């Protein structure tokens, strides 16, 4: 593997959420459920106020897929002389999805998704992660 | 608190390859006071308080700046967004332009303190003050400059 | 071989882009040997927008509509070419024509082919 | 029940039934669901007779409901209790009167309100025509979210007779659907079709097709999406779904279902009222087999003579474009046409009247909805208030884009109150009308047709399958379409 350090400046103020109990984090809480698109904060021990914030990599993860996808809108799917299939966000499972997408999901071919047993991806699916084991992982901030 | 829809079903849709940005950039200048209520709980003095930065400069928040846009495209268009929080984005012609801006965060290169203004209530019947309606408010001064940064 | 029955045509025909949520003029009668306006013709006919029909001269004299189609880029030596947008109107207007040569719509436009 | 003292428990099951309470938002209603659905999931063979009996009563006392808000607000939430007995029935009559008393209950009651406007304007009660007015202000309001200061009024109903389904013509075919949510959440089929044919043996007369409608629902919202945000670059997902229409119900091309060539009534449900059923695509359309025709509801049914007057009219607001085969028909053409116009030739019950302007659907609040005429737009709103309105037996063709398109939202109650529906229910004879974008060229080249040869059920179908022998040349997605949006709503003598 290898490792690519990143950072991010912010230009206004950034929103935060409220610290919450383990038995709470979950879909049936509509307050954590609210919540999970702002930075989260840490306590070092859960008896105790003292901590720091942070941001999960899986938001950050979100965002690159929602840029991904708008690019890819401008560029007619091209990227160098690969062409990207339109990915694949559908899961039979739904109850272990904390959060299911309700926008509408940007379209450039008519083209089926990938086979699910291919060994070639295209990189889109490559981003998604789809081609334990990760092949771009995000780390938190 | 917004409740997300988990039955909501999946689109796909082109919006086209034609995307453009517009961006234009201004002040807003204070020909009036001003007053973003914001109260801090552990400030009793003092019954309306108004939203400053932590090194006390004036703050024209983000929140209200687009509120402001949405309420007066509304009036523009001439017809409320009835829409509820949660399901799929609202199609209406108000939320469709919103769904386009960006608007910066706003604070002031002034820094004095607030003024505090008296105020009150008059029972109609004896015509002297009510009983409980005296009340103190943190105000704004006209003037101020803010740079304006807008989006589209 | 002038065209028969010539008071029936139109004296112009407009074609127009259709709109919805740029115009070319004809002279409703045109006569052609098997050059502006046959060029503007052929341009629409290229774009593909007018339905058109044929009549032809049977041998007993009478003239039938003809099982033939126009497509892009026997014994008879005369035609008759009908053309309009609407299906329709084409279908009424041909049937004009049939009462016409064996004894129109505004669109419609005739020519004359020899 | 837990004491398995079953004819006890449809002892006192029958008893709170009969003695239930009128009003809708009682909390009885909410029990007595929970309490049939308690019933289902034991298994126990009492739940059909209960829930049968709960549905004819909430039927019964849905009649007493006094204006559109109250039934909006609580009697909507009793659609539950007519799936449930939509399932417990076993007859196919029976199961398509269940289906048919859920329907257009709000576009009813603004029918009685536009008769009772009739009556008050030919007597002069002025203090009546402003309690109507009231009422339908405070209609738009409720649908806007507003609070109301007021109780809003109640009026009792007219008379709502039962229609005898023998009533329809003995050529015809008549489909009725039903999308039952409860079934479709538990993973069956969820849609049906029930279909009447007059022409058979008692025995013989009804069938009943159900079809899985989660897919056809997802294309639907995918078209609806796109059209918004492009919107004549959806044509191919106009394709798609008119594909799918019939990759959903397959039985609408087999003989044995629908019998050779004879024409076909639809009553939809829910978004079925927003499709183009009569351009379901096996190429082969369905147009090519039968003609179409529209009902909101069976309820409505009402066959009346078309109107006698001797006079038409052709009132245009848009010049951008020349009808060149409308305007050199034998009606007279008056341009540029304002609201004020529309309301006078509303009042003299024309044979035809035709409308040449822009419309618009709204995005939010039906009564919105609007034909964009000279120098200010006519809402719904405006049409439902127009103090004297003739129109009993008048032919009406709509040339506005949407004029028979809705808000692309789902109301708490089964409507469809687009412009076409507004002239339905002052009592026109039929309506023609676009349920989506309409191109001016095709408007007027149909259109004239139509006043030419003056049977639109047969001259539609006709017009309809003379442009698709254009279309199978290149199966053009935008061809198609500029044919499928025009439709006819209304059944006339
Ligand atoms: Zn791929
Ligand atoms: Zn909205």
């Amino acid at each position: 593997t290898t490792t690519m350090k990143i950072s991010i400046e912010f230009l206004e103020p950034f929103r935060m959420t409220k610290w919450q109990e383990s038995t709470r984090r979950n879909k049936n809480n509509k307050e954590f459920v609210r919540g999970q698109a702002f930075a989260r904060w840490h306590r070092n021990k859960k008896d105790n106020t003292k901590g720091r914030p942070y941001i999960t990599g899986t938001l950050l993860r979100s965002a690159v897929i929602r840029s991904a996808e708008n690019l890819l809108t401008l560029s007619d799917g091209k990227i160098s002389e690969k062409t990207c299939c339109p990915g694949k966000f559908d899961t039979e499972d739904k109850d272990r999805l904390l959060q299911l997408r309700q926008r509408s999901t940007l379209r450039w071919t008519d083209k089926n998704p990938c086979p699910d047993n291919a060994e070639t991806y295209c990189p889109f699916c490559e981003l998604l992660g789809r081609s334990w084991r990760f092949r771009i992982h995000f780390g938190n901030l | 608190h917004g409740k997300p829809d988990r039955l909501e079903k999946s689109r796909s849709v082109s919006i086209g390859s034609v995307l453009k940005e517009t961006v234009v950039c201004g002040e807003l200048v204070a020909k009036t006071p001003f007053f973003f209520g914001a109260i801090d709980e552990d400030a009793k003095q003092t019954a309306l308080q108004v939203l400053l930065t932590p090194d006390n400069k004036y703050r024209l928040p983000r929140s209200a700046v687009r509120g402001i846009l949405r309420r007066d495209l509304q009036t523009y268009f001439d017809s409320p967004c009835n829409a509820e929080l949660g399901g799929r984005p609202c199609m209406c012609k108000t939320c469709r332009i919103m769904r386009g801006i960006t608007v910066m965060d706003a604070r002031s290169e002034y820094n004095a303190p607030p003024e505090i203004r008296h105020r009150t209530r008059i029972n109609p019947f004896t015509g002297t003050v009510a009983e409980g309606a005296l009340f103190n408010m943190e105000v704004a001064p006209e003037g101020i400059v803010f740079p304006f940064q807008l989006r589209y | 071989i002038p065209f028969p029955v010539p008071d029936i045509a139109n004296d112009e025909v407009e074609y127009q882009k259709a709109v919805g949520g740029s115009k070319v003029k004809f002279p409703g009668l045109l006569e052609i040997q098997g050059a502006a306006n046959h060029r503007k013709l052929f341009s629409i006919l290229k774009a593909g927008k007018l339905n058109s029909a044929f009549f032809i001269q049977s041998d007993d004299g009478e003239w039938v509509e003809s099982e033939s189609k126009p497509t892009m880029e026997s014994h008879h030596s005369s035609f008759v070419w009908i053309l309009d947008t609407g299906s329709m109107q084409l279908r009424q207007s041909v049937k004009c024509v049939k009462d016409a040569l064996n004894k129109l719509k505004p669109k419609t436009m005739i020519v004359w082919v020899t | 029940f837990h004491l398995n003292q079953l004819n006890d428990v449809r002892i006192y099951g029958e008893s709170a039934i009969d003695n239930a309470p009128g009003a809708f938002a009682d909390p009885f209603w909410d029990e007595l669901v929970e309490f049939i659905r308690m019933l289902r999931n034991k298994k126990s063979e009492l739940w059909k007779e209960i829930a049968i009996k709960a549905w004819d009563k909430c039927r019964e006392k849905e009649m007493k409901v006094g204006n559109n808000i109250y039934l909006s607000w609580y009697w909507a939430r009793q659609r539950e209790l007519y799936d449930l007995a939509f399932m417990a029935q076993d007859g196919i009559e029976k199961k398509t009167r269940i289906a048919d008393s859920l329907k257009s209950r709000t576009t009813l009651r603004i029918q009685e309100l536009n008769e009772l406007r009739k009556d008050a304007h030919r007597k002069q009660n002025r203090r009546l025509e402003d309690k109507l007015d009231r009422i339908i202000e405070q209609e738009n309001e409720a649908r806007d979210g507003a609070y109301l200061r007021r109780n809003p009024p109640c009026f009792t109903g007219g008379k709502r007779e039962e229609i005898p389904f023998a009533r329809l013509p003995q050529n015809w075919i008549a489909v009725h659907f039903y999308l039952n949510e409860l079934e479709s959440h538990e993973g069956g089929k969820g849609g049906h079709a029930l279909i009447y044919d007059p022409q058979k043996a008692e025995k013989d007369q009804w069938q009943d097709k159900s079809f899985d409608y989660k897919e056809l629902h997802r294309k639907f919202l995918e078209w609806q999406e796109n059209y918004i945000l492009n919107e004549e670059g959806s044509a191919d997902f106009l394709v798609t779904l008119c594909r799918e229409i019939e990759k959903a119900m397959p039985f609408l091309f087999k003989s044995e279902v629908i019998p050779e060539d004879r024409p076909v009534l639809w009553i939809p449900h829910g978004f079925l009222h927003r499709l183009p059923l009569h351009a379901a695509m096996k190429i082969e359309i369905f147009w090519e087999r039968h003609a179409s025709r529209y009902l909101p509801a069976w309820h409505l049914f009402d066959p009346a003579p078309y109107s006698r007057e001797e006079s038409s009219t052709l009132l245009k607001n848009f010049e951008e474009y020349d009808f060149q085969n409308l305007e050199n028909g034998e009606i007279e053409v008056y341009a540029p046409s304002s609201p004020k116009k529309v309301k006078e030739a509303i009042r003299e019950n024309p044979a035809i009247l035709l409308l040449l302007c822009h419309g618009e659907a709204d995005m939010t609040n039906p009564f919105r909805s609007c034909l964009k005429l000279k120098n200010k737009d006519m809402t719904i709103f405006d049409l439902l208030t127009v103090e004297d309105v003739r129109l009993s037996g008048s032919r009406i063709l709509l040339g506005a884009c949407e004029s028979d398109m809705v808000p692309p939202l789902e109301f708490s109650v089964d409507e469809h109150l687009s412009v076409s529906g507004a002239f339905l229910s002052h009592k026109a004879g039929e309506i023609v009308a676009g349920l989506w974008t309409v191109d001016s060229e095709k408007v007027d080249e149909c259109y004239s047709y139509l006043v030419e040869e003056k049977d639109f059920l047969r001259n539609l179908q006709e017009w309809q399958m003379a442009e698709t022998e254009n279309f199978r040349s290149e199966n053009d997605s935008s061809l198609f379409y500029k044919i499928a949006p025009f439709r006819i709503i209304g059944f006339p003598a």
